[PDB]
RNA sequence: AAACGAUGAGUGCUAAGUGUUAGGGGGUUUCCCGCCCCUUAGUGCUGCAGCUAACGCAUUAAGCACUCCGCCUGGGGAGUA
RNA sequence: CGUAAAGCGCGCGUAGGCGGUUUUUUAAGUCUGAUGUGAAAGCCCACGGCUCAACCGUGGAGGGUCAUUGGAAACUGGAAAA
RNA sequence: UUAGCUAGUUGGUAAGGUAACGGCUUACCAAGGCAACGAUGCAUAGCCGACCUGAGAGGGUGAUCGGCCACACUGGAACUG
């Protein structure tokens, strides 16, 4: 949908450290279940444009991320990649 | 603004045209013509004016003239730096040049340098060709021109060390 | 995302003459602080004063004016910008306005006025004309 | 005769599917007659390896060596990065 | 498609006043909800500098610049073969 | 590139082009010096000789997006650190 | 309004062959290689020092002169050296 429940219960697991909120392991992990949920309902309705639209710009945002990580740091990409079965 | 007719002066016309004016019934023309006015020793000014015969249009024109007026910063026979002119998409530019060369330009133009006291400059004209924007031009790259010592009590540095 | 700050100072220094204010502000750095110092040097500006806070600059300069308000120049501009960088050499390194105006340049040595850069023989890359 | 240190190359592997066979990607970028900029254009060198020494997306620069298969002349000299995913 | 603002996208700077839509900070009131000032972002108009063939643009630039993309090099032929 | 021909209907985005601030470092670009080379004739300059000129000769300069190598590191680029 | 081309092709082994290295040629094994940074095709064309023009950047040409290449009624081949 989402909720800030589920949302802020997730991101402590993969939260780099407590304090921190950005590390976009966080985000490639809620942008991950964003586009879970929105293909759902996108599968639930057919025909529409706001939600394929958004699906996209989504994507486009978590690879360029993943892409940054990738320059960063090398292990978190793969540790992050074999986690949630995501970016084959 | 403030013509004076205590120096030497040269009259110059650059072009003439039969204008006209069209009511019903007959067709009403007046002609028109465009002059130049310097004492080329460092002095120049432009004119325009309009009347039914030549002499009177031009006359008009001329007196005109002396009522605007331009400093012309001159040196060593030849303006003391290069510039670019631009009017209305009458542009043109201008460029010093080795003394012995001459004023190389159009015929308006070169009437505009020649009357105004210069002797070897180069330029050419750009865009238009019709002779009222480019003399215009001309005039307005000779107001936004400056020499060695306009510039130099501007800045706190002097002259010599900085010359062309 | 700003391309190019060079570009931002010149236009702020433009558009400074446009309206005619003593005071303008601008985020520094250290070519930036060099070339506001060389355009004191040839006596385009009035003061210079860096200033600290989080976390560049802000770069106050203060400009300069004739007693009858005229502006000094009429003219500033850059020759190197991106995509299209230039260079140039110590004896092709060209004369603009000649001693009227002069050609700030980038040396190995450091940023220089054109003079100082054809005398020593050593050229580098042109950033802005100015005169 | 020794008077060429040969023309070391650096570039990166592209391919390894061929026997103790290469194809190096060098890499440099050149000027234009009519503007003044710069912009890169790639080669694929093919190159002589002894046992399939280099691996894929490797760094390793290059030597000229002789003729030695059709279209395929340099030689490798010493591989600079090896590494894995990244 | 006259898909238009006949105005490509992104970024920074340059006099003003007047409104409108969803907010914020402060003072004035026993209580601001009644009032004012200030800050945003869009959303308009009048206008200075400047710019333009002129009309007009003017912080919602067609001004002052930078990067990148698209495109034009006379009309008819012809969006035709 | 408003109206004159010229901004596609717009959107997501690959390759590419471009790049915030500071420090260290490399020296590829860049700058700089030398070396070899850019045949000669030709263009230009200077001189000399055909009575002059044309012409020819002589010598010089000039000519590389050239290669090697000695230095510089502001800027572009590479690396590392804020 | 030229988008896929290449099967001796690409790579290896072995041998032969060539003054020489080389799929240069053979037999075996492998499926690679080339291409938007423009392959292939088509069409035209010998190239260059230079010449003409232009202030300059550029544009056009390859007549004399010199350098290199290709050819000698058309196609194939080899001896001598």
């Amino acid at each position: 949908a989402i909720s800030q429940e589920r949302k802020n219960e997730i991101i402590k697991e993969y939260r780099v450290h407590e304090t921190d909120t950005g590390s976009p392991e966080v985000q490639i992990a809620v942008l991950t279940a964003e586009i879970n949920a929105v293909n759902e309902h996108l599968r639930t309705h057919k025909k529409d444009h706001h939600s394929r639209r958004g699906l996209l710009k989504m994507v486009g945002r978590r690879r360029h991320l993943l892409n940054y990580l990738r320059s960063k740091d090398i292990q978190r990409y793969r540790e992050l990649i074999k986690s949630l079965g995501i970016r084959r | 603004r403030r013509e004076e007719e205590t120096k030497e002066f040269e009259e110059r016309v650059v072009t003439i045209n039969r204008v006209a004016k069209v009511v019903k019934g007959g067709r009403r023309f007046r002609f028109t013509a465009l002059v130049v006015v310097g004492d080329k020793n460092g002095r120049v000014g432009f004119g325009t004016g309009k009347a039914q015969e030549v002499p009177e249009a031009i006359k008009k024109a001329v007196e005109a003239a002396k009522k605007d007026l331009v400093v012309v910063p001159r040196v060593e026979g030849t303006t003391p730096h290069t510039i670019t002119g631009r009017y209305g998409s009458g542009s043109v530019f201008m460029k010093p040049a080795a003394p012995g060369t001459g004023v190389i330009a159009g015929g308006p133009v070169r009437a505009v340098l020649e009357l105004a006291g210069i002797t070897d400059i180069l330029s050419k004209s750009l865009g238009s060709n019709t002779p009222i924007n480019m003399v215009r031009a001309t005039i307005d790259g000779l107001q936004n021109l400056k020499n060695a010592e306009d510039v130099a009590k501007l800045r706190g540095k002097t002259v010599e060390e900085l010359y062309n | 995302t700003m391309t190019d700050p060079i570009a931002d100072m010149l236009t702020r220094v433009r558009n400074a003459n446009m309206v005619r204010h003593e005071k303008l502000e601008l985020p520094a750095s250290n070519i930036k602080k060099e070339i506001a110092e060389i355009l004191k040097s040839e006596g385009f500006i009035k003061n210079v004063e860096y200033v600290e806070d989080d976390k560049q600059g802000v770069l106050r300069l203060f400009l300069k004016y004739g007693q009858n308000d005229e502006r000094v120049i009429t003219g500033l501009k850059r020759i190197s910008k991106p995509g299209l960088r230039v260079y140039a050499k110590a004896s092709e390194m060209p004369k603009v306005l000649n001693g009227l105006g002069i050609a700030l340049v980038s040396t190995s040595e450091g940023v220089i006025t054109d003079k100082e850069a054809r005398k020593r023989n050593v050229g580098g890359e042109i950033i802005a004309y100015v005169w | 005769s020794e008077r060429n240190d040969r023309k070391v190359y650096v570039g990166k592997v592209v391919s390894d599917k061929m026997d103790k066979t290469i194809t190096v990607l060098v890499e440099t970028y050149k000027t234009h007659k009519l503007y003044g900029k710069r912009v890169k254009y790639s080669k694929k060198y093919k190159t002589h390896d002894e046992n399939n020494s280099a691996k894929l997306g490797d760094i390793v620069k290059i030597q000229e060596t002789r003729p030695l298969s059709a279209t395929k002349r340099f030689r490798l000299v010493e591989i600079v990065e090896e590494s894995v995913i990244i």
